[PDB]
């Protein structure tokens, strides 16, 4: 056991003794959780490539078009008024032919987590939010991702109470798919932003991934 | 492969050997700090963005499980009243100061702060938190387990 | 001792939101859409959510998200002033001296609350 | 003698290049911390005795106006209840973190200390100190003077 | 030009005072009373100890009660009536003796006998002093020119909690039918802190250098 | 919210620690007993020397009662105990200490909650 | 504000002197401290820093100093006349400097300090010969009888 | 205001002329070759090269012998009459086109082909750009303002041997019926190395920022 | 005593050049264009000017450049032998793990001394 | 021991001792100035009178190789392949600050023992690259490595 | 084997190899290091405290009362011209009730070998070679040793080509001892100087000594 | 270039190191009980003068013998000869923060005639 571990233990029986928060709380927070994953946001761009009047929705109002895909940013979270970290205020970046974004947070690692899930480990690293909004060319083609030099691109730093996820611009070659077709190409990644969704690629880009001492 | 694990091993370790002009700080007195030293060892701890830093090859890390309940518990005491998230962020990303800010893993800086924020407003003393870490270390001594990190 | 209100956020913003619970608090905006702004190097003491590297830059305001405590209060349990927030767009060519001129389009989008504003 | 003040620089300066393996910290994994660096990260700041130091040539410094107004703001702070000698030095002494600990002066933590209690115990928000600073700054420079600092 | 240092001086009394935390008098009466703080009381206490064995016994065994005798309460001199916030009101005198040698240092911070001794010196409040002093004591003494026999007891003294101490050395060679307005005056600060003993014709700390602030008091 | 006015009603006239004299009860050592120091978790505060942790001493005087500085610190006095001046030999502190200066000692003060007898 | 904004890249520059990180000096350890990766990294010919990660730098140009000139001029005559090849010049000045003067000084720094290396390590001048020229050049400067082209001679 | 390397300067240049290992007039010499170089003979062979499709074939094959044709003769231009020490002779031109695009560094130092190109820039010597180019070239290019086609084939040429090269790079469009004086003009020391790419109207270097010496040349 | 000389280069290189001066000293190649070799990694103590960021890699041969003394060699005034220097491309994914595959055509070229190359 | 772990935290914690940093990367010529010249053209040996921090001074048990080593150096100069000054001034001074400190007292003499064996041109570095390619062969093949290694 | 190992075997065979010194050479000056130790120098130092003459001799010429004691310093060496490290100049420092010596070589590590045997690892630390000269009082501390505040305490930095050994004064509670009674309480480092003669002390003080890897 | 391996044994042998070069150096510049000053000549690439010894002044108290300075020594100059001399420094002269307490300590070190000048 690591000093982590026994902390952990200690602060969290000291909380429930106390009454701040009980042990069932903590159940209930940890299976939201375990509720989270990308495929929620993922339904909302095929949703919007599909119907021109989403689109403005998911432009406009991004809470409210979240609602369409099952996620209520006020009365999903257990807490009934919003997750206490991630807030009610989504936007929806929809990219064009003439500008392309991506998403960081360079004071910390906010995220979309009531529609995106958990973040990235590289997301929350110095290194990404000290770089992204400098040098995001650089950045993203180490992502394997560049775009003509006339485009705009634009990095969106969720530094306040807003979350982003980004629409990408639907890619050629899938004339006739299915929402669900469309949203498997929608990885987490192209809704970050380090990437473009394409066919037949289903899954994020393949990393390095670092082993937990005692992983979930 | 053996060899071009060596070559990366290499091009890692070298830069520890990196030159510099280091001159360590012992307090030294207000003549010695300047304007831009003044705001620099006040600046905000979080506040990174346009800080030059090199290329990584970016990974993914696996979830342990004392980080999952490290968050649960964040979002539990803010969902109960104890914090608010900002104050969160204030006292986890800059109240813990650049060393531990920069040396520490992210969410160990959670965990310190979540036991901070119950010292601070008192809703345990630092005496009933001292004393429990001693419980927890005999519980794990005793073999009675620990939680789900480890059966009795 | 003291103590500490632990159900006045709840009761709040329950069925609400956050910022939603907020909304008219801010009374009128001082800034609209298209205006044009200079971020105020205001006091970073302590704390701060206005990145240095945005600090005397000038940008576009493309929308008014919200109305909501600043953190620089927020974050230390004063929720009682609430003042509006803007999305501001930055030509990154105005952050960074050394970008290029070949990616002229090139912007950042980061959302600032009023008190760091001033018409441009 | 200016050669013997050129030897004593030298003798100074060459410790600047003492070469060592810098290892820079980038918020790393929880895997890399062993139990002695968790130790050391999250270690009382003020806690130095035992360390290893070198022979310095002790000196005297006289005390700055501002000092000496600062150390007379921290004890009527404390007169008056706002805060213990205690809760000073825990603040002080250990919260400000290693790296401003050791970086700015000494009383320098004083006075940043006196700010921070304001804020933390709220007598003040944290935007009533940002606004005096900057009629503080407007003031300095519209030639209104500053206190026994500067005259008008 | 001000400093960032005293602007920001100014931002906190000026807060502090307009919130009603503490009066302008209340920061003006505690300057006056720090001015009035110096090591002048308690050479004479270490005076009037060396000419009174019944004295010397009750430095030892109750600094505070002691510290009477030389005009300095430490409960109601001070303008709290409780005593200062930070020297508290615990005052220990540690008697030097022919086996035995005190020297005190705060390894936490610099807490000093302000109330009889005045304000610390600034290598007092050093990390180098803190870290080197409880450790290297012989090493550290022999630096400030004081060096005792290998047999005798150098006992370090760390006031980490609410005592402060004040060194008693032993008398020095070379001061019979001395005054106390005589014996007190070769009893400097330094040898009150234990960096140094009391010596016929000394009357000042040892010249050491000094550097300048910006704004002196 | 805060109360300005407990510590000076409690301490005028009295003085600090004298205000807290008596509040301890029964002291659970004496003078001349010799103690060891409990390496008690110091996570944020402590006035416990790390150089004294699992050190023996000789406790010489039973300098006074108070809240120890770890729940002074966070404004927590409702407990009172015994602090204790305690004298360490300089050898059994610092390894490469001398037999040459085989008298030398350390003495520093230490609350209650870190001592277990020797 | 320009000056708002200098202030502003001053401070991004200046923190990363603070950048936290564990700093092992190293005094002359034992064999056993020397792992094979350390061996390696210690004997490592300086000049070979392709593939080192770095970070991104506005790049500038450089006038030219005269001493530069004359640097370069000296040190290809050497060459020209038989003193030395290019490829001993580059192994003594990318390389025997070392670690810390090949990146502590500057890169004509290194030229001149090699090209009266080389006068010296060949016996073409005793150090000795060498160390009374740099007195005699200081005490000609400090005079104020000047330094060639880099200081006229005082006037009236 | 003398540096210590103007004093150590004047002290080697003294010695070696004392001791008769170069002569003065080998060092007026050589500043004065040196003070002829420049980046417009390559500029010009580039032109040449793009009006002519068989001096192109033979600058890609033998850069020395296509070197004469712009007045540079690597062995004999050189007062040496063998080359320059340092640069030696044997000159390779990369040809850049639809679907390969190069850019040129010396990791190990900064070797550069300057008998035909001139001096380097300060940025080309240092070890950022020596570090970064062999691996990262995509973003190090577009830091200087260069972005090529996902799919073309970038080269990096590390010259770490007695190989230098120049680039060639493809000519641009909006340059029809332009003559060998306008093509070479909008060849610049950057599209040489391979930082850049010929842009009608474009003659000069990209301005960036100039480090001023103490006392330039 | 030691003497050194002055001439030797500039007899051997006057009128012809470096490396022209030492045509034909190396014999026959060991290698030809095509050619499919790994760079080994031979001790580098004190000199060497094939990166250390080459080792173990495998690259083409696209050019038989010239013949020269090794640089190990000349450095050290040691021109006794000679060898044939080849000129090699590299796949930028050979060279660096982290290569983006959308770049799947960068390439490095570099020159090295045949007494580092072994067949692929 | 909580004794061998307060001793083990005092040590760790100078890695943490607060900095200003400053990197070095071939500065310009105007960022020398005369004091960063001597610190830099210094003659790494001279240490006499630099501050230091006080250690509990250690006896080192000889290593095999160090003995070998030592008596390489004092049979090369027996033999005039340089005097001791010479080795000296290539041992304690050429090798740079960095390696100087950075590596072992007899490491750096036997670095220099084959410098002085190539500088003076008695061995090419390419027969000392070839030798150190034959050692590690030797030990692979399993041929044993002097007294160091049977076979 | 270490790197080292594989260097030093490399660089030996190459010296053979090349005839600059041959396998008996080596094995010669291994043996006759073998052999060296400080009782030589113990014993001048008690032959100085029995005998006033060769006390002013070895004051006056360290080499020529050397010969005393058998080691002479330029004929006991393989070389028969000195050793080339050591060389022929050794120094006898004379403490007195008024001058006690301590020995350092700044520079690098310069001992008088021949009749004192290898250094100590401290003494050819970068630390021992930065603090004596400057804090010597302090350091000799350290090392357990203190004089009177009045005694001239003087500090020997071996930089050219002298080498010292140091003839502290005869101590206390050795009457009618005999020469080699005396010499067996005068240690390696009683001639450094950071100890004084004792009584019953025959070894120097007993401190930590780090391992080697492949010792013996 | 062919560097002789058997000059130095030739010279030293049954004479020893610096005893082979006895008389070389001529008439000492100076002599026992003069007070002399370290001149800071240039340390560049080698000296055997430590730093801290440069502008002090000390008392010559022995003529130890006659040697090519290192500084030639070590880069293979023996053409020169001089004489080495042993100098005493007051401690308070070499290091500003020595204690008046220590008045009497010293430190002795050999400096050839080059870096001497009368004080
Ligand atoms: O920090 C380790 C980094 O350096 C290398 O080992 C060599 O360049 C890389 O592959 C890795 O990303
Ligand atoms: O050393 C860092 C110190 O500051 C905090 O992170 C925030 O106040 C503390 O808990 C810790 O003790
Ligand atoms: O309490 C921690 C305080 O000191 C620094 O450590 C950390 O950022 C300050 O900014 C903060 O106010
Ligand atoms: O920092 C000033 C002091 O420290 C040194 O530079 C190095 O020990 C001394 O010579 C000087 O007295
Ligand atoms: O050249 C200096 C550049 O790097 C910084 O100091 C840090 O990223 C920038 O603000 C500045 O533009
Ligand atoms: O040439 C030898 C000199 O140059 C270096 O190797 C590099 O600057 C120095 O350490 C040494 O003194
Ligand atoms: O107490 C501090 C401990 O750490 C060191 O300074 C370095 O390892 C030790 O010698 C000492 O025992």
């Amino acid at each position: 056991v690591s000093d982590f571990e026994i902390l952990e233990m200690a602060v969290r029986e000291l909380a429930i003794e106390k009454g701040l928060f009980s042990a069932e709380d903590h159940r209930v927070w940890k299976d939201y959780v375990h509720t989270l994953g990308p495929l929620p946001a993922a339904r909302l761009v095929a949703k919007a490539w599909l119907d021109p009047e989403y689109k403005k929705l998911c432009i406009e109002d991004g809470v409210e078009a979240s609602k369409a895909v099952g996620v209520n940013w006020v009365t999903s979270p257990p807490t009934q008024f919003g997750t206490p970290s991630d807030y009610c205020n989504l936007r929806v970046l929809a990219d064009s032919p003439t500008l392309k974004h991506v998403v960081v947070c360079t004071l910390c690692s906010c995220y979309p987590r009531p529609i995106l899930g958990q973040s990235p480990e590289w997301y929350r690293s110095p290194n990404y939010r000290r770089r992204l909004v400098r040098w995001p060319r650089q950045v993203l083609a180490e992502f394997g991702l560049q775009l003509p030099s006339e485009v705009q691109i634009r990095v969106a730093d969720s530094n306040q109470k807003t979350r982003y996820i980004v629409m990408p611009v639907r890619p050629e070659g899938t004339d006739g798919w299915t929402e669900d077709q469309l949203a498997e190409i929608v990885t987490r990644d192209c809704l970050i932003g380090v990437a473009v969704p394409k066919p037949g690629i289903t899954v994020n880009a393949k990393r390095p991934v670092l082993k937990a001492n005692r992983p979930v | 492969s053996s060899i071009r694990e060596e070559v990366h091993r290499h091009l890692g370790t070298v830069a520890l050997m990196q030159p510099a002009l280091h001159q360590q700080t012992h307090a030294p007195a207000p003549t010695e700090i300047t304007h831009t030293l003044f705001r620099a060892y006040t600046r905000v701890p979080h506040d990174v963005g346009g800080e030059a830093d090199v290329p990584i090859e970016y990974h993914e890390k696996e979830e342990e499980i004392w980080e999952l309940n490290t968050f649960a518990t964040c979002e539990c005491l803010a969902w109960r009243g104890v914090w608010t998230a900002e104050e969160r962020r204030r006292k986890q990303n800059c109240d813990v100061g650049q060393t531990v800010y920069l040396g520490m893993p992210y969410y160990g800086r959670w965990l310190l702060t979540a036991a901070r924020i119950l010292v601070d407003k008192q809703f345990v003393t630092l005496t009933e938190l001292h004393n429990k870490i001693v419980e927890m270390r005999e519980r794990v001594a005793s073999g009675q387990g620990l939680g789900e990190y480890l059966p009795p | 001792k003291p103590v500490w209100d632990r159900t006045h956020h709840a009761k709040m913003a329950t069925g609400i939101g956050d910022p939603q619970c907020f909304k008219g608090m801010a009374g009128k905006s001082k800034f609209n859409v298209g205006d044009r702004v200079r971020i105020k190097d205001l006091p970073d003491l302590f704390y701060t959510r206005t990145m240095t590297y945005t600090r005397g830059a000038t940008g576009t305001i493309v929308r008014l998200v919200y109305e909501s405590p600043a953190a620089e209060d927020e974050a230390f349990g004063n929720e009682e002033n609430v003042e509006w927030f803007y999305s501001i767009v930055f030509a990154q060519k105005d952050l960074w001296p050394e970008y290029s001129d070949t990616f002229a389009n090139d912007t950042l989008e980061t959302e600032i609350p009023e008190r760091y504003l001033e018409k441009a």
